[PDB]
């Protein structure tokens, strides 16, 4: 029920915003995080995929059709670059 | 890791190229006499490419990803125990 | 975007190569080895690589989006150029 | 020979920079422009390529290995979005 997660500042603001406006979105993000902690970066729900170009080293999983969880795993520690598409 | 062969080679050496595309992360270009060539890549590489383009295609999101990855790299970050 | 298997795709390879170039389509070829591939036209492949190249740096992605917007808006400079 | 060319403001500033500081760049750009005017957006020197995503409708040609001419052709009129990579 607890995960020690490192956020980028914009990823944390979007995560907090989801907490007071869309708990259905927080729960789906949390399910992705739990899957990453259990299975590693490339296995589990959310269609995990490596990213390329200047996103090399990071991965994406689908939160919904629009939003992506963009993350990397550094010695089993999860770092979150994004949890919300910024149009 | 690009490999360039012609059409008649690619007909009967299909798994010989399909496996080395997935195992070695290679790609294969198949040339043509009318030069409507094709490129073969793994499904992972195709999805990775499409996902990267999706994340870059709005400049506010490309900028948000660049700034966030930068902040992660220098440690300007927020680390919390969160309920999951 | 077309989904076929190996043994179909090994036969009419040329019929699938002309179909992805003229209809701008894609073919996923499925194997039993869980080692699938995607076939696209070389034109479409080079376009995505060039697009990723232009968007790879955020200053350049911003520069392109502002410039394209300016051209659509007519905030622009038109000159006769000695070529 | 004279071509009537529409520039984005940043593309014009980069062309003017090339006129003062890099005349070999201007000549290659001018060569690509002559080739677009005679042959259309997709034929001729510079490996012309359709662009995707938010650059759909625009085309790129290589000025050198780094700089792209990013352009569109609107009823045979050439519009330049970019003639210099912005890092």
């Amino acid at each position: 029920a607890r995960l020690n997660i490192t956020f980028s500042p914009q990823a944390f603001e979007d995560y907090k915003y989801f907490q007071q406006n869309d708990k259905k979105m927080v729960k789906k993000i949390n399910e992705l995080l739990k899957s990453i902690d259990r299975n590693g970066a490339l296995e589990g729900i959310g269609k995990p995929e490596k990213l390329k170009s200047n996103l090399t080293g990071y991965y994406s999983r689908r939160i919904n059709h629009e939003h992506r969880l963009v993350y990397t795993v550094d010695d089993n520690h999860i770092k979150i670059a994004s949890c919300k598409y910024h149009y | 890791h690009m490999i360039i062969k012609n059409y008649s080679y690619a007909r009967q050496n299909l798994k010989a190229l399909m496996t080395k595309v997935n195992d070695d992360s290679d790609m294969v270009t198949v040339t043509s006499t009318d030069d409507k060539n094709v490129v073969i890549m793994s499904e992972s590489d195709y999805n990775s490419m499409m996902e990267t383009l999706y994340l870059q295609q709005n400049p506010n999101n490309a900028e948000h990803l660049a700034q966030s990855i930068a902040d992660l790299e220098r440690g300007k970050t927020i680390t919390k125990d969160i309920d999951v």
